[PDB]
């Protein structure tokens, strides 16, 4: 998705500014809104690239507005109003429609265990490599309304695969109901001047982004 | 000349309300369950932060055998202090050199190692680094103070999969003999980001 969370290369954000001693936290209610994603992630009502996806598409001035953990609050309010696990009327009242009608997966006898665990989105088996490292490789032009991990600035560019991680899960596919479709994922490295022309480049340095087998072809 | 975009920009007015209503719902329908959620956030509030890279990177620069397996695994490796999970499952060391300086980002969201660095801070999740982190790292780096040679090559690290990456940072001179706890102390949490150096002595 062409969406403005896809910020590499944008002018006119400003300048970093960063708060000093900055807290975990630092409003009570963003301890709510981020221990809500383990739990809502743990009960399976949508896996992280739909999660992810849900943000792409909330408004671009809401996007821009809200602070992170806003963005995560807009996801649970939307995503399981579109997954079918509440009601649009539920999330507007804040009032239940029938009683407790589920029961937490993320209780407090697994929480450590849990967090000390993860879900990796590595796979044993899936497409075959097509690329060695040291293979030049070019971004396909791919313009998808959906979900993808391609960012725009990467796209039609020629890069050098330096590592080859093995075969993971295809976002473009499990975020959108299609399943895992898992295949390699390369870190591929572009020069500067590849990405941003002779004007705006710096002779030494390079940007690496980790790409799917199939967003690339032989350059 | 507010915040606007930055990630520190104030909330809406009502937010507190809006959340409490979600979680109000989330718990009546059976969702959610407070006592575990309340074990989460004590868990990124005290438990998981940089300290935990930090002893990472000491080790690394005192036991050569260590450093190697972790540049070799960094899942396994950071395993070895104890440090794995959400958001650390698929680890990658990225070791910088009198050559080489690394630094990472994430362009299209807010990935980054939970595990060894705890949640990222607000600027890191925040579009100005995330845009130009990509196109301009030394600008974004000499406004944190930091600047990298003109010989040095930069290195900046996308995180659009579901690879994690921390920076193993040069060890400062005049730490000879240096304990482990010692070195930890010098570790910043920029220094594991590659937006900043290691304290000096
Ligand atoms: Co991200």
């Amino acid at each position: 998705m062409n969406g403005i969370h896809d910020t590499g290369g944008a002018h006119g954000y400003g300048p970093v500014y960063r708060e000093p001693n900055e807290p975990v936290f630092r409003y009570d209610w963003e301890k709510t809104v981020m221990s809500l994603l383990p739990a809502l992630l743990a009960n399976g009502n949508f896996n992280l690239d739909e999660f992810r996806h849900s943000i792409e598409r909330m408004g671009p001035a809401h996007y821009l507005e809200g602070t992170y953990y806003e963005h995560w609050l807009h996801v649970f309010e939307n995503l399981l109003v579109e997954k079918g696990v509440l009601t649009a009327t539920e999330v507007a009242t804040g009032k239940a429609a029938s009683g407790k009608t589920a029961t937490p997966v993320l209780t407090p006898a697994i929480v450590d265990g849990l967090l000390s665990t993860g879900a990796s989105a590595a796979r044993e088996e899936g497409a075959r490599a097509r690329f060695a490292v040291g293979d030049k490789v070019r971004v396909l032009n791919k313009n998808p309304v959906g979900h993808t991990r391609m960012p725009r600035y990467t796209r039609g560019k020629v890069g050098t695969v330096v590592i080859d991680h093995g075969v993971f899960v295809t976002p473009d596919t499990a975020a959108h109901g299609k399943g895992e479709h898992p295949q390699h994922v390369y870190t591929v490295s572009f020069t500067s001047v590849e990405l941003w022309g002779q004007d705006a480049s710096s002779p030494k340095d390079t940007i690496r982004v980790d790409l799917w087998d199939d967003y690339l072809e032989p350059a | 000349h507010d915040h606007h975009h930055d990630g520190y920009q104030a909330p809406p007015e009502d937010i507190a309300l809006r959340v409490k209503a979600l979680e109000s719902l989330l718990i009546e329908k059976g969702l959610v369950d407070p006592a575990a959620m309340d074990l989460v956030v004590q868990t990124y509030e005290h438990k998981v932060g940089p300290r935990n890279g930090a002893k990472v990177v000491a080790k690394a620069w005192v036991d050569p055998a260590y450093k190697a397996r972790l540049l070799a695994d960094g899942t396994a490796g950071i395993a070895e202090l104890g440090f794995s999970g959400v958001q650390g499952e698929d680890m990658v060391i990225l070791e910088n050199t009198p050559a080489v300086h690394n630094v990472f980002v994430c362009t299209l969201c807010s990935c980054y190692p939970w595990p060894t660095l705890g949640l990222p801070p607000a600027w890191y999740k925040a579009a100005p680094y995330r845009s130009r982190m990509v196109s301009d790292p030394r600008g974004v780096l000499a406004e944190f103070g930091l600047v990298i040679p003109a010989n040095k090559e930069i290195r900046v690290w996308d995180t659009t999969a579901e690879l994690r990456y921390m920076v193993l940072p040069e060890r400062p001179a005049g730490t000879e003999a240096y304990s482990e706890e010692q070195l930890a102390e010098l570790v910043t949490r920029d220094s594991m980001i590659g937006t900043g150096l290691p304290t000096q002595p």
